[PDB]
């Protein structure tokens, strides 16, 4: 159904944002870091908000972001200890969840050789550096996610 | 007016921007009311259902939410096609919510705080083709569960604790496409498990923590490898080799028994 597969895909999203929270917790306990990256972020051109609407290309930059986090996703294994299983679950579960928003879609990929490269590059970084990009990670998929789960309640 | 008809404060809004209503003390008519058959109301603040039961004609139903226990409610919408439902904090079924449901296509349950699914639940909802059983935090499933399913095609119940398999629960559907367990404790399954499942084309396995002493992983390991088509990792991909044995972190067909 369309309010099943809707239903299922929100509520993948909002088991994701709680693992998130999980690995939050556990971060900023070690760099209270909790008040040059070019991660995904919304924007009102994309479609996805009240202002400017527009299912198309709000579910195109959905799925293109996501596609875009998951190297930033890689770099998060093994950066955790007491919520590791999390840190693999949500690694796990964006997967599972772009998998769901591409049966609802209709018509853009990361290169892997960039994205290599791209991380070992923030794995070479000290570890004040390693762990802001960690907070950052963290902080910037949130945000994505929840733009993304408001718009879809409206598609 | 709308309050009265629905006592709970959140169902009250919930109904009233159904209808295109300015407020909750709007009189409803006899066609308003009547020509619901939809309603959308997970992630809600809602406690009771109550006056649900003045709306026949529901097919699309999703409700869920914190603060929800009282669903007694639900049991009359005959109508009732595709259901999801939420009900977080709820620990305890009401005897029999679903045995008045039987065109139901399409059920969602997700109850994490419930932890024991009652025998004989699901029996008299031989139309489902599709359940979901997610997120709950299930140890086990009873026997013959899943026994009157007979049109299930789609079944899913990953993100569980589930540690084994009642021996045969897959065995009356042989209509079942599609088929999740990924995300649970799995250290095996039994033997003959997944032999009557003919018409499978996905199945998912990895991310349980599988036992891979000899000659316990006998059938699994062959199962595998004799439909690693069938096999498929989170991207929705072919990969054989997803499902993994715990510590080493080997694949589970990448094992051969004496």
């Amino acid at each position: 159904g369309s309010l099943t597969s809707s239903e299922r895909i929100d509520k993948q999203i909002r088991y994701i944002l709680d693992g998130i929270s999980a690995l939050r917790k556990e971060t900023c306990n070690k760099s209270n870091m909790c008040e040059n990256l070019n991660l995904p972020k919304m924007a009102e051109k994309d479609g996805c908000f009240q202002s400017g609407f527009n299912e198309e290309t709000c579910l195109v930059k959905i799925i293109t972001g996501l596609l875009e986090f998951e190297v930033y996703l890689e770099y998060l294994q093994n950066r955790f200890e007491s919520s590791e299983e999390q840190a693999r679950a949500v690694q796990m579960s964006t997967k599972v969840l772009i998998q769901f928003l591409q049966k609802k879609a209709k018509n853009t990929t990361p290169d892997p050789t960039t994205n290599a490269s791209l991380l070992t590059k923030l794995q070479a970084q000290n570890q004040w550096l390693q762990d802001m990009t960690t907070h950052l990670i963290l902080r910037s998929f949130k945000e994505f996610l929840q733009s993304s789960l408001r718009a879809l309640r409206q598609m | 007016p709308i309050k009265q008809i629905f006592p709970d404060d959140a169902f009250a809004e919930t109904i009233k921007a159904n209808l295109k209503k300015k407020s909750v003390t709007d009189a409803v008519t006899q066609n308003e009311l009547n020509s619901i058959d939809q309603i959308i109301a997970n992630n809600s603040d809602i406690k009771s259902v109550q006056g649900i039961q003045y709306l026949p004609n529901v097919r699309y139903l999703a409700l869920g939410g914190n603060k929800l226990h009282d669903i007694s409610a639900l049991k009359e919408l005959t109508n009732l096609t595709y259901l999801t439902l939420e009900p977080n904090q709820l620990q305890s079924l009401p005897n029999g919510v679903f045995d008045k449901l039987t065109n139901l296509k399409e059920l969602q349950l997700w109850a994490n705080q419930l932890q024991s699914l009652p025998d004989g639940v699901f029996d008299k909802l031989t139309n489902l083709t599709y359940l979901n059983l997610a997120f709950n935090q299930l140890q086990s499933l009873p026997k013959g569960v899943f026994d009157k399913l007979t049109n299930l095609t789609e079944l899913d119940l990953s993100y569980n604790q589930l540690q084994s398999l009642p021996k045969g629960v897959f065995d009356k559907l042989t209509q079942l496409k599609d088929l999740r367990l990924y995300q649970n404790q799995l250290k095996s399954v039994p033997d003959g498990v997944f032999d009557r499942l003919t018409s499978l084309q996905y199945i998912w396995l990895h991310d349980n923590p599988w036992d891979c002493t000899c000659p316990g992983i006998r059938y699994l390991s062959e199962w595998i490898n004799k439909h690693s088509g069938v096999v498929r990792n989170s991207a929705g991909s072919v990969a054989p080799d997803s499902a993994k044995c715990s510590g080493s972190g080997k694949p589970v067909r990448s094992i051969i028994c004496p």
